[PDB]
């Protein structure tokens, strides 16, 4: 999903 | 519609988002109430289920036990979505684990039973219009996709009435392309959702825009000026990593790739790849054996976490930084990854100075490697100043602290929750 960090 | 914005055809990005108006740095476009949204399992007891305000004496559901409220308001107003659970994780126990991915689309399923016309979040772009990639798919994929119909089935039969298969793997698939991550002030994940409208946002690695949240209202404002005409753009990945990375990813998760500025003129690839500057210089196979081992242990790691002790995981970083030291410099993006990880594996091990330790070496590179505003740097100056403050080292924890703000004050906005919490930790010392 759309985030800044993984 | 919004107002001083449009949806359009973008050339060669299918539908997008287009201003109508001039935004300045730290304006808020639009708001987009949470279409379909699900608290974390690990963050349950922490935030209320219903509003995601975290707060202490958070108030349980007396059936399942496994779900946290502000006040009976809040659990009145969560029984609609709070009912596809609560009855069976207390039927399945320990049985009951389905992916955040089935959760969040059960209650998709079950907010198109309830609210089949369009929503307050639809003012541009409909869920049902989301774009699935269906065509896209590989047999892995659709696999996985098959795996999660299988949870939905197993875990949500008892209120929900479902669509043939064909119409739940282009739901899974549109969910997985649409999908919103929510995120705390230190990015710490707090769940997921569907911000139909804020979806409507193409990608770029120079995004002119930063999505927050505000409890489960998704907030858009400029991290750029923004003319009238201009395509508003957010950043759907991680920016530090270079453009192959980039878009290895973007294709693997959203099928297409970048040609934004950065990924056409490549312009921080060269410091994000940054190679130690030694009287025999590295040789360009060394350095591409570094870049294809650097992300193998990337990938290792990752799988790693969820089952290697603490000690094994810091081994892991400790051991990959050293071989990757040889031909890298610190501020090396691959370097960084594992820093942030090992920062990581302190800060759940209690250990306040090696985080400390980790986080004063990644602060100043990921300033350069990041855009202006970003939350990846905002974030570590706030964990930084807390780390700092939690150590006595006052006079520097403040000064991180207002660098977390000053950034904070244009992708939240000034009078946001997170920036009064930090003010207050500022005030109290
Ligand atoms: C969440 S949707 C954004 C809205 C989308 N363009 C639409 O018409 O529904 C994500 C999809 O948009 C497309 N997209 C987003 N940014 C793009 C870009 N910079 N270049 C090409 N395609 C892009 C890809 O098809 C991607 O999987
Ligand atoms: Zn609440
Ligand atoms: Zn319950
Ligand atoms: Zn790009």
């Amino acid at each position: 999903l759309k985030s800044k960090k993984g | 519609g919004l107002g001083g914005l449009e949806r359009f055809c973008s050339p060669g990005k299918g539908r997008g988002l287009r201003a109508l108006q001039p935004f300045q740095v730290g304006d808020l476009l639009f708001s987009c109430p949470a279409y379909a949204y699900v608290l974390t399992v690990n963050e349950r007891g922490n935030h209320c289920e219903y509003c995601f305000t975290r707060k202490e004496g958070l108030s349980k559901c007396g059936r399942c036990k496994q779900a946290f409220y502000c006040n009976v308001e809040c659990q009145k107003e969560d029984w609609p979505m709070h009912k596809l659970e609560c009855s069976p994780m207390v039927v399945f126990g320990e049985n009951w684990n389905p992916s955040e991915t089935v959760r969040l689309t059960a209650r998709i399923l079950a907010k198109q039973k309830i609210h089949p016309e369009r929503t307050p979040s639809e003012k541009l772009l409909a869920v049902k219009e989301f774009e699935s990639h269906l065509d896209k798919l590989d047999n892995e994929k659709k696999d996985l996709i098959q795996s999660d119909i299988a949870a939905l089935h197993h875990f949500y039969s008892k209120h929900l009435e479902f669509p043939d298969n064909d119409s739940l793997v282009v739901l899974f698939a549109q969910v997985n392309c649409n999908g919103f991550t929510i995120e705390d002030e230190e990015l710490s994940h707090l769940g997921s959702a569907i911000f139909p409208d804020v979806a409507l946002m193409n990608h770029s690695c120079c995004p002119n825009v930063i999505v927050t949240y505000k409890g489960t209202l998704a907030e858009v404002r400029a991290v750029q000026e923004i003319k009238p005409g201009e395509e508003v753009f957010t950043s759907y990945i991680d920016l530090l990593y270079p453009t192959e990375d980039r878009n290895d990813r973007l294709r693997d998760s959203y099928f297409f790739t970048c040609e934004c500025q950065e990924c056409t003129t490549k312009d921080k690839d060269k410091a994000k790849v940054e190679i130690r500057k030694l009287s025999d210089p590295p040789k360009a196979e060394a350095i591409r054996d570094m870049v294809r081992y650097a992300r193998n242990v990337i990938e290792e790691f990752r799988r790693a976490k969820h089952y290697k002790s603490p000690s094994e995981l810091l081994e892991i970083c400790e051991l990959s930084q050293e071989k990757m030291s040889s031909v890298f410099e610190d501020s090396n993006v691959y370097m960084l990854h594992m820093m942030y990880q090992a920062m990581g594996v302190c800060l759940y091990m209690q250990d306040w100075e090696g985080a400390l330790q980790y986080g004063q070496k990644i602060i100043k590179p990921y300033s350069k490697h990041y855009p202006l505003y970003s939350l990846n740097v905002a974030s570590m100056w706030l964990k930084l100043g807390r780390l700092y403050m939690g150590l006595e080292h006052k006079a520097a924890g403040e000064k991180a602290l207002k660098k977390a703000i000053a950034i904070m004050e244009v992708a939240h906005g000034k009078d946001h929750p997170y920036i009064s919490e930090i003010k207050q930790e500022i005030e109290s010392h």
